[PDB]
RNA sequence: GCACCUCGAUGUCGGCUCAUCGCAUCCUGGGGCUGUAGUCGGUCCCAAGGGUUGGGCUGUUCGCCCAUUAAAGCGGUACGCGAGCUGGGUUCAGAACGUCGUGAGACAGUUCGGUCCCUAUCCGUCGCGGGCGCAGGAAAUUUGAGAGGAGCUGUCCUUAGUACGAGAGGACCGGGAUGGACGCACCGCUGGUGUACCAGUUGUUCUGCCAAGGGCAUCGCUGGGUAGCUAUGUGCGGACGGGAUAAGUGCUGAAAGCAUCUAAGCAUGAAGCCCCCCUCAAGAUGAGAUUUCCCAUUCCGCAAGGAAGUAAGAUCCCUGAAAGAUGAUCAGGUUGAUAGGUCUGAGGUGGAAGUGUGGCGACACAUGGAGCUGACAGAUACUAAUCGAUCGAGGACUUAAC
RNA sequence: CUCAACGAGAGACUCGGUGAAAUUAUAGUACCUGUGAAGAUGCAGGUUACCCGCGACAGGACGGAAAGACCCCGUGGAGC
RNA sequence: AAUGCCGGUAUGAGUAGCGAAAGAGGGGUGAGAAUCCCCUCCACCGAAUGCCUAAGGUUUCCUGAGGAAGGCUCGUCCGC
């Protein structure tokens, strides 16, 4: 498999080869430098480390500076592993760019979703709402916790809490256009997360 | 997003106009820190309105400056003070006409106080 | 909404573990001291980096 | 949003005439019926102009056989072949939601000639 | 009856 | 966005004037239908001269809504009224004449005769 | 039926909200026998994975009817759930009708109306933190013991009007599209909202007056609307598949020279199971693994060990949001764009004030896509993120090679 | 409501000041299946669970509040 | 061991509440100021939230000091 990880900028619309109008998500995801190659005889599994969005030396630690010394590159903000890529096909310090994806391919997009704060059960779990009239004092409440006989609430009872901030994967999106000059990926559909957050684009599980 | 400061929007506008004008006459006031943070952008916007010096900017500033006397035994209003002293004082400076310096907490309610001054 | 049993002394003291409050961010004032909490004007001398501004 | 502008600058439709949200014009729409593509004319007054660069959309309203038809196009689509402004109207606002209930002379007395 | 009407 | 108990005017020469929706025929299922869907409906108001009488439970297909129907090219269409055409349980209309404009989305389905009998297809 | 528990109180029907469990299975999946020609069927097996509706009547469960659907399944959980909700009916105090009673009054006969309290201590559940451990202190990246989520299906076209059938009728299997419900994300569109955005307008008061504005009248009202949040909007998912299987179908075969699905050995076989799809996961005290930094000070305690300063690193304090009740997380702290201001833009609103022209005037036109602009961008240290302080290791013992 | 989504204010959240009440055998106070005065946080067998908090929900503690109002008994009473 | 009587002290717990509805700034006093005094804006009532006059209260009215307790916080202030 193949993949690359970067920052998304925002959404736009692009018409392509017909009159049809396509919702397009823009992702800056290049260049990515291979930092570490995981091997089965040493680490127990096969993976590669990709680094993205290098930063100033003031914001990087001495272990972070020493970890990227082997790849001959600046310390980078985002490090994630890809598993399992076609071993080996990449050497340590080789730049991964957006040219690996053609503009007709099917990819998997994952990322940390937008935070919503501590929210009620109606918004967090999609639970239906109580009546506002005919004497009713009941609305926006989670419901009965369960029966009487267990003398307890069963685990998994849906209750208000914090929504968002979790990893969400959207499957089988399509690349609309690839921009090798400006390091941009144009992806059909919606992408989870807020603006300028980390987005990982990996090849889909075919077929 | 702007702060609400525990007030109604009309009360917010009235209190911000009062604090802006009172800073414009007395040149140094002592409020809470969040009131200072909400006040400084409005005050530098009104100083920017005073920078232009034309009649339309003065009529824009007249909708915000309250009618209190600025300079005694001169009959100078605050609206005249913006276009006579503050604009000529801050002609070279591009923004940052106010600074906020924090003080200790208040005795009665633990409110963190701040010094606001025109610089 | 009614307590079934009273709280014992040990459970009350265990709940009051985090009720304590911390030492403020107090530092040496370069003018006189002592001492001055960080990012505020000193109440003794009225100075802040480093002019007497009161 | 300057990167979105640099992305979509190549696909902007710059040959279209400038039109205000209160005038009448005809839209040459290319429709695919199979196999021949006729170009039907949609004459009517512009109601909306909601901006956004490549996301700009405009709404044209006409009265056809006693039933009003509102049709919204994106500005830079290739489905529109040609836009001709019939006459310029004099309006007081950018959104003309009032005239979709004012049949029939009450819309004519508001859409006067400019 | 068992009517819950405690006051 | 045609719902149960939505009153639509009837846009053909069948005789009915106003009709009330009973059920959307799609699935178990939905409570909303937009354009090209067939709905079971009952006649509330009708002309004295016509084959369709008051109170008959008939089937009709929606031809006009004020909800904006979306097309693949990013375009939108919407009307100022909700209209429908009564059919004989297949896709042939009762009336010999059709009044008012007709949306193009009936052509995507096999609704050829209602489109051909329409005075204007948008 | 009995009266074992509760009368120093165990709130009782029907609905709303939230569910969970068992199949004696309503559909979907796989089969046997059919008086199964094919479609549709009947009966009996294996199968709880998922789904099992919108109304009219009645307080009603139930039931009848209308329109669908793949089907509108039975039950248990104090006839689940009132310190989660409603009191329509039962079930108080008023008043009637019919009947009984001389009467006061009575009626699982009817009707009208009729006070539903609780600030959560503990266990449970849903989220978020602070400690300590993981034999040195740290910064990252991670394997997965385990756990949770998802699991549904309709219609159309081919094969094929083929097999079958006198005809009417009409496939199994295998492909390709398009839907319904549900779920996850996100608004680029379509809309909603948007109380520090723009414009119009009414009454009164104020800035001495005209003009121009401010206050209040629900944001005074009305018409729009940036960001954010949103669905009714958009994109995507339940795909293709492996292993052992249930009911069945069997192969080779003897007990029992035959026969035989089985007692040994091999298969095939379901929306069940365990994975492949997604997510949390080493407090998994069984505390795992890889990469890279910091080093082995001083003073006591003869041994164990204990204090002070520090390196790598982190925190107090401050600017803030892509985060957020508070903690926490993330971007940053003067070799720098973290926030505000300033400038230039995007978008919104719609043609500001003043001046001039035409008119008796209300008003219109030109200057002029003007003026104004809250959270949206890009530049710019002008202002605030000052000086500072605190925490943070000298690495136990055996065994095989070094 | 289908079917709910935003916006404003007060409480709820944080900090400063002040500061109760109902209740309370002691309490280091998990779950399943049974047993038992026949419906278990404390019993038996097993399965899980580092220590201490903060914000929420209300299934249980046959929760609290009133020596049940219904039913029965008293050789009790009162009104008709 | 009486849902006993009286007194003291806990639990809940630094928890609920702090009782409709506009405040802001500059000076002054003072050991101590968000709450007291003065000034300038802003706001509210205005067939009253204005004036007085019964019933009623009875010193609560004025001045100068004071702040223990009472102002549901503070207090240099008060109907103390």
């Amino acid at each position: 498999t193949k993949g690359i990880l970067g920052r998304k900028i925002g959404m736009t619309q692009v018409f392509a080869e017909n009159g049809d109008l396509i919702p397009v998500t823009v992702i800056e995801a290049a260049p990515n430098v291979v930092l570490q190659k995981k091997t089965a005889e040493n680490d127990g599994y096969e993976a590669i480390q990709l680094g993205f969005d290098d930063k100033r030396e003031k914001l990087s630690n001495k272990p972070e500076k020493g970890h990227v010394a082997k790849a001959e590159t600046a310390p980078k903000r985002f490090v994630k592993e890809l598993r399992g890529v076609e071993m080996d096909a990449y050497e340590v310090g080789q730049e991964v760019k957006v040219e690996i994806f053609s503009a007709g391919e099917i990819v998997d997009v994952t990322g940390v979703s937008k935070g919503k704060g501590f929210q009620g059960a109606i918004k967090r779990h999609g639970q239906s709402r109580g009546p506002m009239s005919h004497g009713s004092r009941y609305h926006r409440r989670p419901g009965s916790m369960g029966p009487v006989d267990p003398n307890r609430v069963f685990k998994g009872k849906l209750l208000p809490g914090r929504m968002g901030g979790e990893q969400i994967t959207v499957q089988n999106l399509e690349i609309v256009k690839v921009d090798a000059e400006r390091n941009l990926l144009l992806i059909k559909g919606n992408v989870p997360g807020a603006k300028k957050s980390l987005i990982t684009v990996k090849s889909a599980v075919k077929s | 997003s702007y702060r609400k400061l525990g007030r109604t929007s009309a009360q917010r506008k009235a209190m911000l106009r009062d604090l802006t004008t009172d800073l414009i006459i007395n040149e140094r006031i002592e409020t809470t820190e969040t009131r200072a943070k909400e006040l400084r952008s409005v005050v530098e916007k009104m100083i920017t309105l005073g920078k232009r010096g034309d009649l339309h900017a003065r009529r824009q500033a007249a909708a915000y400056i309250r009618n209190e006397v600025a300079n005694e035994e001169n009959n100078q209003d605050a609206l005249q003070k913006l276009f006579s002293d503050i604009a000529t004082r801050y002609e070279e400076r591009q923004g940052g006409y106010t600074r906020i310096m924090k003080l200790g907490p208040r005795r009665g309610d633990g409110a963190p106080m701040a010094i606001i001054e025109l610089v | 909404a009614v307590p079934f049993r009273r709280t014992s002394k040990m459970k009350k003291r265990l709940r009051r573990t985090h009720f304590k409050l911390n030492v403020p961010g107090m530092t040496e004032c370069p003018s006189c001291g002592e001492m001055k909490l960080s990012h505020r004007v000193c109440k003794a001398c009225g100075s802040y980096n480093g002019k007497d501004i009161n | 949003q300057k990167l979105i502008e640099d992305i979509t600058k190549e696909q902007l439709r710059t040959d279209l005439p400038a039109f205000r949200p209160g005038d009448t014009l005809r839209v040459h729409v290319k429709v695919v019926e199979g196999n021949r593509e006729r170009i039907q004319i949609f004459e009517g007054v512009v109601i909306k102009r909601r901006g956004g660069g490549i996301s700009e959309t405009f709404t044209v309203r006409k009265i056809s056989y006693g039933v009003g038809v509102e049709r919204t196009f994106p500005v830079h689509t290739p489905k529109i072949a040609k836009i001709e402004v019939v006459r310029y109207g004099k309006v007081r606002r950018a959104k003309l939601y009032y005239l979709r209930e004012l049949r029939g002379k009450a819309a004519r007395i508001k859409e006067i000639r400019r | 009856a068992a009517a819950a009407a405690a006051a | 966005m045609i719902q149960q108990e939505t009153r639509l005017k009837v846009a053909d020469n069948s005789g009915a004037r106003e009709v009330l929706t009973i059920k959307v025929l799609g699935g178990s299922g939905r409570k909303t239908a937009n354009i090209g869907d067939v709905i079971v409906c009952t006649v509330k108001q009708a002309t004295p001269g016509g084959v369709v009488k008051k109170g008959e439970v008939v089937k009709a297909v929606i031809v006009r809504t004020k909800s904006g129907a979306r097309r693949s090219d990013g375009s939108y269409i919407s009307f100022d009224e909700n209209a429908c055409v009564i059919i004989r349980d297949d896709k042939s209309p009762r009336g010999t004449r059709i009044f008012g404009p007709v949306a193009r989305e009936l052509r995507e389905n096999n609704f050829m005769k209602i489109v051909s009998l329409a005075p204007e297809v948008i």
